[PDB]
């Protein structure tokens, strides 16, 4: 809410949230619920 | 003898002078086989000399009378000695055997007829002649085939072997009904060597020893026929390199593999390798501590069962990571050994509580005391303990010298394999002897690489 | 973990398969040299 | 530290790296 | 070149690094024996040793090998320098559990 | 903040033992005045004999910034036994600089370190160019006859 | 961020030995 | 021990088991006067 | 350069693994490898030797002083015993801790009093002869073996104190330690 | 099997031990031995 | 399995299965609780088996939940062979009493995002009162570590350094938390049993069984989270 | 149970195979490249 992610200066974080990887390999999701099952692509498993 | 100028080869690799000489070749065979008796005779001889009735053979350095009493010779009720008569007739009778083949391998190696091919067609050979290879390599498994059956006349009438299993702390047993059953048998050699199953060194009863036994007596007869009566497949032909440096390296890796299999069956079998008369293994001394301080702190109280180390995991009980109740501590690692002190004690979910509360016999604390006065670590000055003790017990686990010994054996004769094989593989295609500067392979090839 | 085990006992065994019949493929007629 | 190491890092890298590059392209450009 | 990817081509290069790599190594340890004169010694990571005091959970080989060393000097020191004429307790003597 | 003394219960003085220059870390242990351990900070909290709870050690400082003070709470006499390990106890600014808590070398030390490892690094320098001098008509070879 | 480098430095000796292997001088018969 | 009919050659056994070295010695001694030919 | 000849074939030494030692009013054996030791961690010890190993293997004899007229007075081994506690060491442990399993509560050390026995002597005298486990809650050396022989003389309380680990004790420093526990005279 | 254990091989006439290089190797040894794992073992003996 | 079955099976039957982290099932009677004679009952044999952890978490939106974990310490987790007294009333209410046994457990659980938490899963004196149908109390939670447990830096309790040495000039006030304070004040847990499927000619009773407890709070250096244990239970009565 | 293993470590499964598909991959990879081999054998 207070701190979102064009808050924190991220440029690619949001172009992959736009077309739907909105869970991470850390167990947070973009949304702020829990990612209990985050799956391949996640954040990191777009990186990777 | 012969030189360098006549065969190419130098002192040091004179024994290469006999590969093409049968008959000074099997005097240094027979010769060979008469040292190897001898070795067994006069250490025997010694081992019974140094003998002291009253302490554990274990502890007198000894690696032969093990061997013999294992065979069910002079021994007792858990393992007492109660004569040494017999190893010294085994000993004494090794010793005149070792005169007899000695006597003739001096005569095979000095006066016998170099080559036995001209004069004994039976016994004479070329390297290369595939159905008199096999010919004498079915002589040599029925022999073998013949032996195993032995050591099966000797468990089932002649006395038993000793089953460290018997009830009440082992004893010499007769065995009745091995076990025949081919997927029992089968099912050790196909079994994984990791933890929990170890391979053929798993073998825990005197049974499925005599019932494998059988097995390969009977394997070792009928191969034997076999290889009398046929000669090698053309697969087999153009698979194999033909040579007696070739067939020495494939002897060379059996051993190899055999050494490094004694050496576990030294380290980790207590059922054809008897505690009474090797010691402990390593896994049986560190759960005998783990059960003499329990039963200690019981006698003292305690509640053994709900007693909890400094990390939290549990002081004397624990879980196995497949949930039997197992002693705590370090030797977890061990919790896969089996005993005769303590499987008594064992029920389905592994150490019984109220078992192990009531049913603890005296017998099994000794026994238990003693493993862990006697665990198979020491120096090979032989300074009994860790290295960090100091210069007051002189011993060393006949268990830790032999896996040591053949270990190191097994692993120089896997380096001798490779040596061979690569030579009889070089020797065969005809470069052994070096690259011949004129017909040079690589100055043939695309570079590159 | 099971369809896991299944593959790489397959790939093992392809592997180890490949190794048998290369070295039963006339494997010592593999050399440049004389004989 | 975090960042003076990192430039210590990247010069120890980047300096010698040129001074190589240079030598080999002048030479394989000789040959 | 077939088996290991690379391989010498050069004679004289190939005698000259089998010298070459002997001397300077023994030549980088005197340095470092150099720097142990004066205790200029590479013994901790600070970042590591900050995170272990400000984390319990926090466990390397590298910190094993410390308390390893704490261990050496502790029960080393008393009969290893008699000038010093340490008499030390055993109480203060670092120790593990039971063993 | 000025030099520590310590007692123990019956009144003898207590010396902590000072850290050689050897040891990156030293056990606490108080002596007195004919040599003999007296008081520790334990390893081994538990049939220990001499730590200071048991001894009963208090402090005092003269001179500095804690003079006249005497502190008995064993908490604060280990801390300060653990830092007269280190010789005279100072009180340090460690915010300004954001200070790390371990020690630094001295000038001289680095110093030292430097030229000693350029000394012997000349020394090889000696050999090479001595060798280059004297063998210089086989520097490209030598003579094949 | 010293991960970061650390995995950088590695990745960066691999790259050089697969470019020492694959793409060396050839050694030249004449 | 022994039986004790064979008790006074104790000391002839315990000299028995050092033969194979001395047989792998021996070898070498008779390379050394055939001079390793 | 003093000429003073070698010991060849010259028999054997002293190999009884004991010293007779005579302190003032007692006469102990102690342990023939065992260095004498200047530390006191009561300030009435008169002796101390310590293993060349560890220091864990430790002895000494307090002389103290006593208004009894003889040990008997103290009641009896148990009484006599109860009042030598600091003998074990004090627990420096202040916090609460029942995770430490067989150990009561707040407790990481234990003394377990294996043995009392009462031993009179040649010349009159009675000892108080003590075997104690004490056992810790990490168990250095599997617990500690501590052996108390007692006895009062002329206006004074003699006492030896024998500490040997556990693992020393199946290693076989029971022997020794029995040795010196059972040569302690005062008279 | 481990190597070659002089401890407290060198004593006097009156049996007190002479300390060797090989006992200060032993000191050296112990302090290593009694640190590593300080939390896996219950019981004294290393046999584990 | 049942606990006939059970004993019927050899230790190199049952090794390697899983089954000795089993608690027994049995497959005789009915469910009708009631059926059980009210007396007083000597509790043996009682054993516990989970079979779901979960931990309380809290999103970043505020949502506090139980959540998922995964079993890391494999099959080790099992309680069994606990003894104890149970008092059944006539009207239909127990007082259940765990005396002793192996009734602890160290087990490590992965929460989704990569977190260890270690606890101790533990019974142990549980004073339940209640009825048949469920009967609720707190047990103890002993420390995970003992006082002699070590840290990486040789820092504990009964043991250790009491400080960061390997800091000289560091190893202050500010970090009171990690060194000059280690703490092992034990806990407490509350659970809830329910009996079903009790067979009252043999006197053995199963059930399924509701825990939640603290996890470790390293040496109190970190707040605990809870765990949510479920599972089955089974006893045998006198 | 919390979680579902296949419990095979220790046991003495021969070859390790737990289920008899192993065991059927197995020959059936083994006999493929045997195959292979024989239909492709009077050839080098
Ligand atoms: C190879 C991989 C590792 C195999 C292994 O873990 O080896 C150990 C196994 C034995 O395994 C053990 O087998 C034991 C069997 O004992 C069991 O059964 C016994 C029966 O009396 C006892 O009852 C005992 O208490 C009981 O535990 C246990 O199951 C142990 O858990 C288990 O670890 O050895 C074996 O299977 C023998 C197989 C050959 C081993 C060869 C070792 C050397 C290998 C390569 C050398 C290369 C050299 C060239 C280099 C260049
Ligand atoms: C299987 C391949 C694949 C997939 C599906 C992904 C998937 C992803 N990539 Mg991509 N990527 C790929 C390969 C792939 N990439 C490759 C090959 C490259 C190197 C060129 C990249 C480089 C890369 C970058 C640089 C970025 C990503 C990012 C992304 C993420 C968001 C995509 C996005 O917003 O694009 C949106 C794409 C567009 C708006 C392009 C639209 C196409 C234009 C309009 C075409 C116009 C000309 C066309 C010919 C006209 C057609 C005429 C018509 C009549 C047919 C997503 C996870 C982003 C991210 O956040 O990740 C870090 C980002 O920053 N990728
Ligand atoms: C069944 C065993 C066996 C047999 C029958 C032979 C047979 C042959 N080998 Mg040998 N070899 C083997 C095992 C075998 N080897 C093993 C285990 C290795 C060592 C890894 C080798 C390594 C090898 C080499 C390197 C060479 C031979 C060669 C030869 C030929 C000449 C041998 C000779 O004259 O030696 C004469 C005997 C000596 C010179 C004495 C050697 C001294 C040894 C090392 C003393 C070791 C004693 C030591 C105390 C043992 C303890 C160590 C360890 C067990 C702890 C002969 C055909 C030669 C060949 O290829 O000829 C065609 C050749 O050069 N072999
Ligand atoms: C296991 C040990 C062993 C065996 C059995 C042999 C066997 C053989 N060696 Mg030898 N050799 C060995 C190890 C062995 N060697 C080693 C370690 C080396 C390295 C030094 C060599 C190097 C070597 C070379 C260089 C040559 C051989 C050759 C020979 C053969 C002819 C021997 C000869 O004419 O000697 C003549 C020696 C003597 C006349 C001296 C007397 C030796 C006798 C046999 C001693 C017996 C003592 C014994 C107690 C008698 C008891 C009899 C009875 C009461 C039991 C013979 C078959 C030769 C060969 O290939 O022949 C064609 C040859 O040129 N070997
Ligand atoms: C390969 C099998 C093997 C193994 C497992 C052992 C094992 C044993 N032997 Mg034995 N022995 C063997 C072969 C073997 N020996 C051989 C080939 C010889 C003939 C020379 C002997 C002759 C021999 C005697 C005469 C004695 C032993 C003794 C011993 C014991 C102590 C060994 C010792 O202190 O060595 C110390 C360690 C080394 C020598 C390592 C040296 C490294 C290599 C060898 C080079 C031990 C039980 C002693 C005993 O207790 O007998 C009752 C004894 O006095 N053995
Ligand atoms: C000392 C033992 C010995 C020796 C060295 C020989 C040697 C030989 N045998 Mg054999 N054999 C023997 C014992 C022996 N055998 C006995 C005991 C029997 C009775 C069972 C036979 C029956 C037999 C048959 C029926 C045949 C031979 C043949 C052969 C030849 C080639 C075999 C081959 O390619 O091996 C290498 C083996 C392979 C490439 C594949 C074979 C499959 C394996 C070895 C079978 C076991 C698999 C199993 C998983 C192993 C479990 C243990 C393992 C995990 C450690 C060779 C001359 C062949 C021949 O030419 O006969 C005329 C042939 O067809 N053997
Ligand atoms: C004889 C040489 C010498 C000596 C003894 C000193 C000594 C000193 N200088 Mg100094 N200085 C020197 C020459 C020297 N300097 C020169 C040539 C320069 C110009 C580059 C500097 C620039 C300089 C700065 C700007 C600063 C110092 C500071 C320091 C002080 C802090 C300790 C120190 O040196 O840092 C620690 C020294 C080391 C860690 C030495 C590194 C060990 C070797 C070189 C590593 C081996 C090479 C290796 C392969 C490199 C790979 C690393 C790569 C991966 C990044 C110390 C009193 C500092 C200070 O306190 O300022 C007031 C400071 O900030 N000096
Ligand atoms: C010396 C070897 C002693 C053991 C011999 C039998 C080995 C065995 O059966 O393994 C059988 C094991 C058993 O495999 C394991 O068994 C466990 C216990 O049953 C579990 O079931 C595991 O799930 C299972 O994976 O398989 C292996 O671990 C690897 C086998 C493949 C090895 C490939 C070697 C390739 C190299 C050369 C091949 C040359 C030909
Ligand atoms: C875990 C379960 C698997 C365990 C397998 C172990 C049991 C079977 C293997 C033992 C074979 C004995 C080896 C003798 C020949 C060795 C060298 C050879 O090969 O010599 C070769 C030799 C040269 O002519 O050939 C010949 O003489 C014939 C020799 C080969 C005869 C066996 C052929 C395999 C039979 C089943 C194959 C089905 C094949 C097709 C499967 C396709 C599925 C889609
Ligand atoms: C070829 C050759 C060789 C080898 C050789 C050989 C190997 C030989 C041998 C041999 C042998 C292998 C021998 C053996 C022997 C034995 C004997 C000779 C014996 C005997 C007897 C007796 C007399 C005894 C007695 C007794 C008894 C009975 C018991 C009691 C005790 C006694 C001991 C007394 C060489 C290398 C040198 C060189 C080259 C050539
Ligand atoms: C007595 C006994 C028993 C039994 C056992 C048995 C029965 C065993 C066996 C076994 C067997 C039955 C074995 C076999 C084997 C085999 C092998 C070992 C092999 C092999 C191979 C090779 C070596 C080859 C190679 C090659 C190839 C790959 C191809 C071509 C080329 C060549 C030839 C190179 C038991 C344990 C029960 C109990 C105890 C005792
Ligand atoms: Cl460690
Ligand atoms: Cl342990
Ligand atoms: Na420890």
């Amino acid at each position: 809410v207070l701190n979102p992610m064009w808050r924190q200066g991220m440029f690619v974080l949001p172009f992959l949230t736009r077309l739907g990887v909105t869970q991470s390999w850390g167990g947070w999701t973009i949304s702020g619920e829990t990612s209990s099952n985050p799956g391949i692509w996640s954040y990191e498993g777009a990186a990777a | 003898g012969r030189d360098q100028e006549t065969t190419g080869f130098a002192w040091w690799a004179g024994n290469a002078r006999l590969i093409n000489l049968s008959g000074k070749l099997l005097g240094a065979h027979v010769a060979h086989a008469g040292l190897i008796v001898f070795w067994a005779g006069a250490m025997n001889l010694f081992e019974v000399s140094h003998f002291v009735p009253e302490k554990p053979m274990y502890e007198q350095g000894l690696i032969l009378l093990p061997h013999i009493a294992t065979l069910g010779y002079g021994v007792g009720p858990g393992g007492e000695v109660l004569d040494t008569f017999p190893y010294f007739v085994s000993g004494v009778l090794h010793l005149i055997s070792s005169a007899v083949l000695g006597f003739g391998g001096v005569y095979h190696s000095l006066i016998g007829p170099e080559t036995l091919e001209e004069s004994y067609p039976f016994f004479g050979y070329v390297w290369k002649d595939k159905n008199k290879m096999t010919n004498i390599l079915g002589y040599h498994l029925i022999i073998l085939g013949c032996g195993a059956w032995l050591l099966v006349l000797k468990a089932l009438y002649f006395g038993g072997v000793y089953d460290t299993w018997a009830p009440g702390g082992g004893d010499v047993r007769i065995i009745s009904n091995p076990t025949t059953n081919a997927a029992i048998i089968f099912g050790y050699i196909v079994k994984s060597p990791f933890g929990g199953d170890g391979w053929i060194v798993s073998v825990d009863n005197l049974e499925d020893i005599i019932g494998g036994h059988i097995w390969i007596g009977t394997l070792c007869i009928l191969g034997g026929i076999w290889h009398i009566y046929t000669t090698p497949w053309p697969w087999a032909r153009r698979a194999f390199v033909w040579s007696g440096e070739a067939y020495l390296s494939y002897s060379l890796a059996a051993v190899s593999l055999m050494g490094f299999t004694a050496c576990c069956f030294a380290w980790f079998n207590n059922t054809a390798y008897p505690s009474e008369f090797y010691g402990p293994t390593g896994p049986e001394a560190s759960q005998a501590q783990a059960f003499t301080f329990l039963v200690r702190d019981q006698r003292l109280g305690a509640n053994v069962a709900s007693a909890q180390g400094p990390t939290g995991l549990g002081k004397y009980l624990m879980r196995s990571p497949t949930g039997e109740i197992i002693f705590g501590g370090e030797t977890m690692r061990f919790w896969d050994f089996r005993g005769p002190w303590v499987e008594p004690l064992r029920g389905p979910s592994g150490l019984d509580l109220v078992k192990l509360k009531n049913d603890i016999q005296p017998w099994q604390e000794r026994r238990a005391a003693e493993y862990m006065t006697h665990a198979p670590l020491g120096s090979l000055n032989s300074v009994g303990g860790v290295a960090t003790e100091i210069n007051a017990v002189n011993f060393v686990s006949p268990r830790s010298w032999l896996a040591t010994s053949h270990f190191c054996l097994g692993f120089f004769f896997f380096v001798g394999h490779l040596w061979h094989a690569g030579r009889a593989r070089a020797a065969a295609a005809g470069f052994e002897k070096g690259i011949d500067r004129v017909d040079e392979p690589v100055l043939s090839m695309r570079p590159l690489d | 973990m099971l369809t896991l085990k299944i593959f790489v006992y397959t790939v093992v065994t392809f592997f180890v398969g490949l190794f048998i019949f290369g070295f039963l493929s006339n494997d010592p007629s593999r050399n440049p040299g004389k004989g | 530290v975090n960042i003076l190491g990192l430039t210590a890092t990247a010069l120890f890298i980047i300096i010698p790296t040129s001074f190589l590059l240079i030598l080999y392209v002048k030479t394989a450009a000789s040959e | 070149s077939q088996i290991f990817g690379v391989a010498f081509s050069n004679k004289r290069w190939l005698h000259f690094f089998m010298l070459f790599v002997p001397v300077t190594g023994l030549w980088m340890s005197a340095l470092g024996v150099v720097g142990l004169a004066l205790n200029l010694r590479a013994y901790d990571f600070v970042s590591q040793e900050i995170r272990a005091a400000e984390d319990p959970e926090f466990e390397t080989f590298y910190t094993k090998n410390i308390l390893l060393n704490e261990g050496i000097r502790a029960w080393m020191a008393a009969q290893d320098q008699p000038h010093e004429k340490l008499t030390l307790p055993e109480e203060v003597l670092p120790r593990g559990n039971a063993l | 903040l000025g030099h520590a003394s310590f007692k123990d219960q019956e009144g003898r003085e207590l010396f902590v033992r000072r850290m050689p220059t050897f040891f990156e870390t030293f056990p606490v242990v108080l002596i007195d005045k004919d040599g003999v351990v007296r008081a520790d900070v334990p390893f081994r909290k538990a049939e220990s004999k001499y730590s200071i709870e048991q001894v009963g050690v208090s402090v005092t400082f003269y001179g500095g910034e804690l003079n006249g003070l005497t502190f008995t709470d064993p908490s604060t006499v280990k801390k300060y036994a653990r830092k007269a390990q280190l010789g005279e106890i100072f009180e340090f600014d460690r915010s300004t600089l954001q200070s790390d808590g371990v020690f630094r070398s001295s000038p001289r030390g680095w110093f030292t370190f430097g030229h000693l490892s350029f000394a012997l690094l000349f020394f090889f320098g000696h050999i090479w160019h001595g060798s280059r001098t004297i063998f210089r008509d086989v520097f490209a070879g030598i003579d094949e006859d | 961020m010293e991960a970061l480098v650390y995995t950088f430095l590695l990745i960066g000796t691999l790259g050089i030995i697969f470019f020492s292997i694959f793409f060396r001088e050839p050694p030249r018969i004449a | 021990k022994l039986p004790e009919a064979y008790a006074p050659f104790s000391p002839i056994v315990d000299v028995l088991p050092i033969i194979p070295v001395l047989f792998i010695l021996l070898a070498f001694v008779w390379q050394a006067s055939v001079s390793f030919r | 350069a003093y000429g003073e000849g070698a010991n060849v074939f010259g028999r054997v030494t002293n190999k009884s693994g004991f010293v007779p030692y005579a302190g003032d009013s007692f006469a102990l054996l102690l342990p023939s490898k065992w260095n004498p030791s200047d530390e006191k961690e009561v300030d009435s010890i008169v002796l101390r030797y310590a293993d060349n190993f560890d220091a864990v293997n430790n002895v000494y004899v307090i002389a103290q002083d006593t208004d009894k007229s003889s040990i008997q007075d103290y009641g009896s081994p148990e009484e006599f015993i109860s009042q030598f506690g600091y003998l074990l060491g004090r627990q420096a442990w202040a916090g609460q801790t029942v995770s430490e399993g067989g150990f009561d509560a707040n407790k990481v050390s234990s003394a377990a009093l294996l043995g009392v026995a009462t031993e009179k002597d040649k010349k009159g005298k009675t000892y108080y002869k003590f075997e104690i486990l004490s056992r810790t809650a990490d168990g250095n050396e599997g617990g500690r073996h501590q052996l108390v022989k007692a006895t009062v003389s002329n206006g004074k309380l003699y006492l030896l104190k024998v500490q040997a680990g556990d693992k020393r004790w199946f290693k076989g420093t029971d022997k020794e330690c029995l040795g010196v526990l059972d040569s302690f005279t005062v008279v | 099997l481990n190597g070659f254990n002089f401890n407290q091989s060198v004593v006097d006439s009156n049996g007190r031990v002479l300390n060797t290089w090989a006992d200060i190797i032993n000191r050296a040894n112990l302090g290593m031995e009694v640190m590593h794992e300080r939390n896996a073992h219950n019981f004294p003996l290393d046999l584990a | 399995l049942t606990y006939d079955e059970l004993q019927g099976l050899t230790y190199l039957q049952v090794k390697g299965t899983g089954i000795a982290n089993t608690c027994p099932v049995v497959e005789q009677g009915t469910s009708n609780v009631r059926e059980l004679k009210p007396g007083d009952y000597k509790l043996e044999k009682f054993c516990m088996e989970p079979t779901s952890f979960t931990v309380k978490e809290e999103d970043a939106k505020g949502r506090e939940e139980f959540v998922k974990t995964k079993l890391l310490t494999r099959l080790t987790y099992g309680l069994d062979g606990m003894n104890g007294s149970m008092k059944i009333n006539n009207d239909g209410s127990v007082e259940f009493r765990e005396d002793e046994g192996l009734d602890y457990a160290a087990t490590t659980v992965k929460l989704p995002g990569g977190e260890y938490v270690p606890f101790l899963f533990t019974i142990k004196e549980f004073d339940g009162k209640g009825t048949l149908d469920s009967f609720s109390g707190d047990f103890l939670v002993p420390s995970y570590r003992g006082s002699t447990f070590l840290d990486p830096k040789g820092r504990g309790g009964a043991t250790g350094y009491d400080n960061a040495i390997a800091l000289p000039a560091k190893a202050d006030a500010d970090e009171i938390q990690r060194l000059n304070n280690k703490s092992y004040t034990p806990g407490k847990g509350s659970a809830v049993f329910s009996v079903a499927k009790v067979d009252t000619e043999t006197g053995e009773i199963a059930g399924v069984f509701e825990s939640i407890q603290p996890s470790d709070t390293e040496m109190g250096a970190h707040p605990a989270k809870d765990i949510k244990i479920t599972g089955l239970w089974y006893g045998q009565l006198t | 149970l919390v979680d579902d293993r296949m419990n095979g470590d220790g046991t003495g499964l021969p070859f390790g195979v737990n289920d008899g598909i192993l065991g059927w991959v197995i020959a059936g990879t083994l006999g493929t490249i045997w195959a292979i081999y024989f239909v492709s054998q009077k050839d080098l």
